[PDB]
């Protein structure tokens, strides 16, 4: 009865994981355009304001590749509310 | 030898079991009809996303759609 | 020792250096070093005499802290380069740590205090292993990383060792410690050429092994830990007096014997690289090493020390023979010089 | 992390200064020695964790497994010493002079 | 209302423990043909308040202890952990959800050993030091048999989450797959409380153990923490081996049936105290090192195969 | 807070400074058991539930406990008042503050910002330590074998030393 | 290494996991998997002495994918600037700081 | 300046429905709206940059809302009873809402 | 957090109960109240060399779900066995014996 | 007789179900009438957070599809 049952928990997981397969496109699309909306919106707050003294170039990627550096948690929410930094940096460890 | 096991089963009736199940578990996998599936039921789980390959027309098997008759169809895991 | 234990230990003392040499993932090189530390300690206390426990407890603490420092270098590298292994980019301090640490396990220079003392409290046999099959491991790690280590430090540890080894040896009369001191010295030459031509380190080691292994099996044939003890060699076993004479002068650099080649080519390589400052001072005090070697020569061969009456009793009884290795390693060592070109 | 990684490193150096400056009891040393292994274990685990380098997590533990036995050997030497002298003071370990 | 949860999580276990002091005196009594407390309350329901409100008023004599720092940190460590191993307990709804839950329960359980070590060492006495060294030997030796039983079993529910054990048991109790584990678990939960046929420490006839020099409060806490994890290590058996009903609706039934089986396993320990002469310190070990540990290691090897050959590898999550 | 780790890091140094002043053999064991608790916490901070708990399970109660154990058996002769040490320790408590202070004014800095959990998949599973430690059985099965021999020949090394 | 009993025997017990770009479990690429590749397919066939000068672009980048310090200096500087201006009110917490601004999926 | 698309550009009608309903209508969202979602991935894994496939992203955010829009007209009430029980759980298991599943599947086997 | 709150509350309760214990009460020689257990030390490092054993056996829960299941099985069995043979040697050595 | 040990258990029999029923209703009342969702793996959190973003600041609140 532990043979025949744990097999089923597997088949329920496949049912439960393939659901997750169908929704990677929607989430990865939202996640791309969201984080790609944070740092134009943070590029602004850095450029629109906060930067009128000399020798500063807004959006000075520090790498040379020009490939897409997946933004770091810090750069993504850091200059934003103290709450956001934790909710991104300690939201899961703190539970559920 | 066979009657030495008889006192070792009367007195010391523990190590017998511990060297009778230590081993039993080494032979059950090598001789079972269903041991093949453990590396397969554990191979089917799509934990990460299956990246689709670009079409060239040179790939007949690759099932074009999730519901095509083609591809890894597990009517096995069902009623395994 | 339950022969099973003997096997497990000996296997570890032998798997220890071999894992170090074979692996490239430094981590696996560290555990190779760690095993060697664990395997050697049981053998060191085999007599379990009060001197022995002291020996092992020192050897272990010296070995353990160095092992921890080597691990720290690997841990630091992991954060300066994701790799688990030293690379061109490695921070200089990261490598220097590895030099100091590894120079402690090998016991070179200002960390040369543990070796003479552990060589004094362990048996002649385990003395050999502690001196020669435990130097292979750390040296491997250094030889692998030679392109990256500092020429300055190595040289300082090299020169220091040569001096400490020589000076220490002059005063010592206990043989085990005379050898411990020699090993410090030879170990010094070896680490001098590492930055320039590692391949010569591997010659200055083998020759040291082919010289020291016969020398110790000689000391134990009569199990003499005293020069006075080796001096009565003429009565206990007269034949080994001839080769003991040449091997010890070979250990020092005198020209006809095999021992000159390691010093000669190391000097040739250092002059090729322009260290004619360093090489000169090393060769000069290297000459101090021969003085204490010849002082022993005097006592054991060139002059016959007086013996006790009971020595006649030990002559009567058949002397258990010296293994064949003695011969094959005495000759290949005392006289191969005519074949130097192919050795290098 | 860069900030913290410093604290752990100095912890290892403070533990380094400890094991290289004995005082009476040896068990103190061995204990200190262990303080390093903890600092190394913590640092290895920390960087592996923020490099998302899961292929390397095996190491943080291999470090502990080898370090534990290493310490086992160390303590057996210690017990051997306070069986031959019964006071475990680094002070009496000087016969080899 | 998270604080409402702790207040309704620690009050209803310090108020339960208290009436285990009572129930450990009556059930033992009627087996001894002797009524327990009947007088201070209706049927002894009001006796623990007396010696609660009494022990705390007796002089906490720091008897020339080597170090108070320990004398007063050991007893607090205990009740601190014991009342913490309840935080991740897998009720139909656990106070806190902790993947690695079962490890948490294992780890915290271990720290307890210190209380024995520290208390014994601080209070300068032969008995104290003697008992401690001997006692922890037992405790530690039994961790190695608990862990494996703990590990082995895991392969079956397939995760370290207490909260999944309930699902794994959605249709059966794990007592039937693993009664060998559950036997040795029972002794590893009955002898890791320094309790029962196994009370070597606090050997009373032979040793007067560590808590000997403790009195009044410092004692009460040590005690309170032996009866607040006399209910844990039975509460786990009512989770890991005896699986009560769990329905998305009616989420109490589980707690109710959790009750019915935890009291038996908490009332099953009480038959033991009143039934078995104590094991001698040598025998206890030989029970674990030369009998249980072998069977435990082999059966662990058996359980790693069972999934593979039965293809029953449990679902992560 | 954001200085969730720093503070802890600072506590880890304090515990190491305590072990470094070499306090009485068992009073300092506590010290280790303290910083081991502290190091257990930091790793948890970064998401290493397994790796973290592991330390709290093995070094904390396994190694350390056995350590003091032996202290009691020997080298707990409990013959400088640790209080003197605590006095010095207090000095270091703030002396380290001095070391940090210079770099404090120099200033990363201002506590701890996003200098933890650099990159984490905002979607996805199987991302969790213990999946990496379980590479001992797939793709890193040599670390597992050599650890075995350590412990295995450890038995034989210990008994031989003991005997 | 010193004695390559591994290449000879063909076994790979110690090489499969030496760099961050090695096979990570469940194909979970680590941070920088992009760079280290670019910095070791570059230095392949070119020895170190010449993996240290011309293949310096890829290490200078990989030294900042992982240390990620030049970033700090940028961000830390930015931080200070905000502080000074803000103190004189020259700069105001952005709408982002004010929250809202339509936090979206 | 590193290219960072204009916020205006990023604007797209969005799904804005809680995870529970997505988990209910997911297996049908894999059947339908697949050609429009896999091509996003096929750009996403080939072209490793979220600043280039935003094209197909707006398509994914489009076909999905299409999927539901039909379900909202067609067979909405039995869909509401389905996820309304499924979201009651703590991990949203199909294992419980198994009767609500066929009642929604037969309603959607016939229609659409 | 919650876990912090709880564990911290659990401490405060412990401390209070000893606070009240040493204060509620508010001389006489009332206060007035060894060889090595080599066996014990052995038992102790036997436990160290075994606790680390568990630490290398805890991955099983997450390795059972590895593709190379056949490999895991093999790797595990050896560990459990080599450790049993160690215990067994101890048995013969009589180290286990008290 | 033995009738009397029951008064005692009765309290340890409610003192032990007060916790299991309590924790399992202070969850269904501090999570909007629905079990407290369990975030065991990154993907569960994301979904949970996403929900908060979709409606109110509370995960618990849910958008039926009219949103
Ligand atoms: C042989 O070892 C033993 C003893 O020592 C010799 C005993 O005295 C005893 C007898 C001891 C007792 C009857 C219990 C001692 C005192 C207690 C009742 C401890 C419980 C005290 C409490 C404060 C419980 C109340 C809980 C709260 C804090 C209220 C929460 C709201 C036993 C059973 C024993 O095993
Ligand atoms: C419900 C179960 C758990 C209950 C936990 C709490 C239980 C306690 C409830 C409140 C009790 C409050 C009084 C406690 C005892 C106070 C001290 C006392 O009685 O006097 C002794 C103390 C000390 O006794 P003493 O001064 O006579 O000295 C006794 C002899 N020697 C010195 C050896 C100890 O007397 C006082 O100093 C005055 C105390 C006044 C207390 C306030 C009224
Ligand atoms: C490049 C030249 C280097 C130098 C070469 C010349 C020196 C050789 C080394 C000599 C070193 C030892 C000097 C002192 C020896 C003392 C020997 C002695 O005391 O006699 C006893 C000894 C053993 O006795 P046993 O053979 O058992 O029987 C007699 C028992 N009373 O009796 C014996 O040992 C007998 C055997 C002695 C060894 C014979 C060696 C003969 C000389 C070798 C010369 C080689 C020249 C090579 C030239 C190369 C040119 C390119
Ligand atoms: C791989 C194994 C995995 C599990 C390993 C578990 C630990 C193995 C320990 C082996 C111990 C060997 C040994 O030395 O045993 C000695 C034993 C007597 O020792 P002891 O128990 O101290 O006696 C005192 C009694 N008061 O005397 C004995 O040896 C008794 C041995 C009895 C069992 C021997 C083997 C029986 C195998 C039966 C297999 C099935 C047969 C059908
Ligand atoms: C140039 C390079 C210079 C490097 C430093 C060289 C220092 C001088 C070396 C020779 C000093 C003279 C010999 C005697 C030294 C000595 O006795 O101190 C040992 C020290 C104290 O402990 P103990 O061994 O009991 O000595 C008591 C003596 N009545 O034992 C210890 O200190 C044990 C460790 C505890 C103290 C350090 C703990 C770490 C934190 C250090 C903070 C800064 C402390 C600065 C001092
Ligand atoms: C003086 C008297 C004696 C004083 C000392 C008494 C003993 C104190 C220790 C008692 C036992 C504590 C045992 C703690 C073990 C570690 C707990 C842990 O690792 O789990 C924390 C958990 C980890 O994350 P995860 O498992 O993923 O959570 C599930 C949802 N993801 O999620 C978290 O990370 C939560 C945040 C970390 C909490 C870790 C435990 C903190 C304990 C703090 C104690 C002090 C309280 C504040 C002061």
């Amino acid at each position: 009865r532990m043979m025949r049952w744990n097999q089923e928990r597997r088949r329920l997981l496949i049912e439960d994981l393939e659901a997750r397969i169908a929704l990677m496109p929607l989430f990865q699309a939202e996640k791309d355009r969201r984080t790609l909306q944070i740092l134009r919106e943070n590029l602004e707050e850095e450029a629109i304001i906060m930067k009128d003294v000399p020798n500063w170039k807004v959006g000075e990627s520090v790498f040379h590749t020009t490939r897409w550096v997946p933004p770091l948690i810090g750069e993504m929410y850091g200059l934003r509310t103290k709450e956001e930094m934790s909710n991104a940096n300690f939201g899961f460890t703190w539970y559920t | 030898i066979s009657a030495f096991l008889k006192n070792a089963w009367a007195k010391e009736p523990v190590l017998v079991v511990s060297f009778s199940v230590w081993g039993l578990a080494i032979i059950m996998p090598m001789i079972s009809p269903y041991t093949k599936y453990a590396s397969m039921i554990n191979k089917a789980t799509p934990y990460n996303y299956p990246v689709p390959v670009r079409d060239d027309g040179n790939m007949p098997d690759v099932p074009s759609h999730p519901q095509d008759p083609l591809g890894p169809s597990l009517d096995w895991l069902k009623n395994l | 020792m339950n022969p099973i234990t003997l096997a497990i230990i000996y296997f570890t003392i032998f798997l220890g250096p071999v894992i170090t040499m074979s692996s490239t993932n430094l981590m696996l090189m560290w555990v190779g070093l760690e095993f060697s530390l664990l395997a050697i300690i049981p053998m060191l206390i085999n007599k379990k005499n009060p001197r022995s426990t002291e020996a092992a407890t020192k050897y272990f603490v010296t070995q353990a802290t160095a092992s921890m420092i080597i691990l720290l270098a690997i841990v630091l590298n992991y954060k300066q380069l994701g790799t688990w292994m030293f690379q061109q980019q490695t921070n200089g301090l990261i490598l220097n740590m590895t030099l100091m640490a590894l120079s402690m396990k090998l016991g070179l220079a200002p960390f040369h205090f543990w070796l003479p003392e552990v060589t004094q409290g362990i048996p002649l046999h385990m003395g050999l292993i502690l001196l020669t099959w435990q130097k292979i491991a750390p040296l491997s790690i250094l030889i692998q990383i030679y392109p990256l280590l500092n020429s300055t430090i190595i040289l300082m540890l090299a020169i220091t060792s040569i001096f400490m080894g020589a000076w220490g040896g002059l005063n010592q009369t206990q043989m085990r410690k005379i050898m411990a001191y020699s090993s410090i010295a030879h170990m010094g030459w070896m680490l001098a050429i590492l930055p320039y031509n590692p391949s010569l380190t591997l010659l200055n080691l083998m020759i040291y092994i082919i010289l020291t292994a016969p020398m110790f099996m000689a000391l134990m044939l009569n199990n003499s830990m005293t020069i006075n003890s080796i001096s009565l060699l003429w009565n206990k076993t007269p034949a080994m007096l001839t080769m003991i004479s040449l091997m010890l002068l070979s250990l020092g650099g005198l020209p006809p014997l095999t021992g000159f080649l390691p010093k000669w080519i190391i000097i040739t390589e250092l002059m090729k690289n322009n260290c004619l400052i360093m090489a000169t001072l090393m060769a000069m005090m290297a000459l101090l090493n021969l003085f204490f070697y010849t002082r022993l020569i005097y006592s054991t061969s060139l002059t016959m020390f007086p013996t006790n009456n009971n020595s006649k009793m030990m002559t009567h009884q058949t002397k258990t023979k010296p293994n064949l290795m003695f011969s094959t390693l005495a000759i290949m060592s005392t006289m191969t010089l005519p074949l130097a070109p192919q050795l290098i | 992390m860069p900030s913290t990684f410093f604290n752990l490193t100095m912890a290892f150096s403070l533990s380094l200064l400890g094991t290289l400056m004995f005082r009476s009891h040896l068990m103190s040393t061995l204990l200190c020695l262990e303080g390093m292994v903890l600092s190394l274990f913590i640092m290895t685990s920390v960087t592996s964790l923020n490099s998302n380098s899961m292929s390397s997590m095996p190491i943080p533990i291999t470090i502990l497994v080898f370090a534990a036995c290493e310490a086992a050997v160390g303590l057996a030497l210690l017990v051997k010493v306070s069986n031959t002298y019964g006071t475990d003071y680094v002070q009496n370990l000087n016969l080899l002079q | 209302m998270f604080f409402i949860n702790i207040l309704t999580l620690l009050v209803p276990i310090l108020i339960a423990m208290a009436f285990l002091t009572l129930v450990e005196r009556k059930i033992l009594g009627y087996m001894q043909l002797r009524k327990g407390p009947n007088i201070v309350g209706p049927y002894g329901i009001l006796q623990p308040f007396a010696d609660a409100m009494k022990l705390f008023m007796k002089e906490p004599m720091r008897p020339l202890t080597t170090s108070m720092s320990l004398f007063i940190i050991a007893p607090t460590l205990s009740l601190t952990l014991a009342l913490s191993l309840w935080v991740p307990l897998p009720m139909p709804h656990p106070l806190i959800n902790l993947n690695l839950g079962i490890l948490f329960i294992l780890a915290t359980s271990s720290l307890s050993v210190y209380s024995i070590l520290w208390s014994g060492w601080a209070s300068n006495s032969k008995y104290s030091l003697f008992g401690a060294l001997r006692a922890v030997a037992q405790t530690i030796s039994y961790e190695v048999t608990m862990a494996i039983i703990l590990l082995s079993v895991l392969l079956m529910n397939g995760s370290y989450s207490l909260q999944t054990l309930i699902t794994t048991q959605e249709h059966m109790w794990l007592l039937l797959p693993a009664w060998p584990m559950a036997m040795m678990w029972f002794i590893s939960t009955l002898a890791e409380t320094n309790r029962a046929p196994f009370d070597l420490t606090e050997g009373e006839s032979e040793l007067v153990g560590f808590n000997v020099e403790y009195a009044a409060g410092p004692f009460a806490l040590f005690f309170m923490a032996e009866y607040t994890n006399i209910i844990l290590m039975n509460a786990l058996t009512t989770i890991i081996f005896l699986g009560p009903l769990y329905y998305i609706n009616l989420p109490e039934l589980y707690s109710t049936n959790f009750m019915m089986e935890a009291l038996l396993l908490s009332s099953t320990f009480l038959w033991i105290r009143a039934s078995y002469p104590r094991f001698r310190y040598d025998q206890l070990m030989h029970l674990l090192w030369k009998n249980f540990l072998p069977l435990t290691l082999a059966l662990c090897m058996w359980h790693i195969s069972l999934p593979i050959f039965t293809a029953g590898v449990p679902p992560y999550m | 807070m954001n200085n969730y780790i720093f503070v802890l890091s600072s506590l880890f140094l304090v515990g190491c400074l305590g072990l470094a002043l070499k306090p009485s053999p068992i009073y300092g064991g506590l010290g280790l058991i303290v910083s081991g608790f502290v190091g257990c916490l930091m790793v948890l901070g970064f998401g290493g539930s397994f790796l973290g708990l592991m330390v709290f399970l093995i070094y904390l109660g396994g190694m350390l406990v056995v350590f003091g154990y032996t202290t009691a058996m020997a080298t707990e002769e409990y013959p400088g008042s640790n209080w003197l040490i605590l006095g010095f320790l207090v000095l270091g408590v703030i002396m380290e503050v001095f070391l940090i202070c210079v770099l404090n004014y120099y200033d990363l800095g201002d506590g701890l910002g996003d200098w933890l959990m650099y990159e984490v998949d905002d979607v996805g599973v199987m991302l969790e330590g213990g999946i990496g430690v379980a590479a001992m059985y797939s793709c890193a099965t040599w670390m597992m074998v050599v650890a075995g021999w350590s412990l295995f020949a450890g038995i034989f090394i210990i008994i031989e030393i003991t005997r | 290494p010193f004695l390559d009993i591994q290449k000879k025997l063909g076994i790979s017990l110690d090489r499969h996991f030496m760099f961050l770009s090695a096979e990570q479990p469940y194909k979970n690429a680590a941070r920088c998997h992009a760079f280290e590749k670019e910095w070791i397919e570059c230095a392949h066939g070119i020895g170190g002495t010449r993996a240290k000068k011309e293949c310096k672009i890829e290490f200078d980048d990989f030294e900042e994918c992982l240390l990620r310090y030049k970033t700090m200096r940028r961000m830390h500087d930015i931080k200070k600037q905000r502080e000074k201006l803000m103190k004189e009110g020259k700069y105001t917490p952005p709408p982002h700081h004010s929250g809202r601004e339509e936090p979206r999926p | 300046i590193v290219e960072l698309p204009t916020l205006e550009e990023l604007k797209v009608e969005e799904v804005k429905v809680s995870s529970a309903v997505l988990k209910a209508a997911a297996h049908h969202y894999g059947a339908q709206c697949d050609k429009t979602n896999k091509e996003f991935m096929l750009c996403r894994w080939e072209e490793k940059d979220p600043r280039r496939c935003l094209k197909e992203g707006k398509l994914v955010n489009g076909c999905a809302l299409n999927f539901f829009r039909q379900i909202k007209s067609h067979c909405a009430e039995p869909f509401t009873e389905y996820w309304t029980c499924l979201d009651y759980s703590n991990m949203q298991l199909f294992r419980h809402c198994r009767q609500q599943q066929a009642k929604f599947d037969q309603c959607v086997l016939d229609k659409l | 957090m919650n876990l912090y709150t709880v564990i911290f509350i659990n401490i405060l309760l412990s401390l209070t109960l000893i606070l009240v214990a040493f204060w509620l009460p508010q001389y006489s020689e009332k206060a007035n109240p060894l060889p090595f257990s080599m066996k014990f030390f052995l038992v102790a490092i036997t436990f160290l060399l075994f606790d680390l054993e568990i630490a290398l056996l805890l991955p099983l829960p997450w390795a059972i779900q590895t593709i190379k299941t056949s490999t895991m099985m093999i790797m595990a069995f050896i560990l459990v066995t080599i450790l049993s043979l160690g215990l067994a040697y101890e048995w013969t050595q009589k180290g286990l014996e008290w | 007789m033995w009738f009397e040990i029951l008064p005692g258990l009765a309290i340890m029999g409610v003192c032990l179900v007060i916790p299991g029923v309590s924790t399992a209703y202070i969850h269904k009342f501090t999570n909007g009438g629905k079990e407290k969702r369990v975030a065991r793996v990154q993907y569960q959190w994301y979904l949970m957070e996403r929900d908060r973003r979709i409606s109110g600041v509370n995960r618990y609140y849910v958008s039926k599809g009219l949103e």
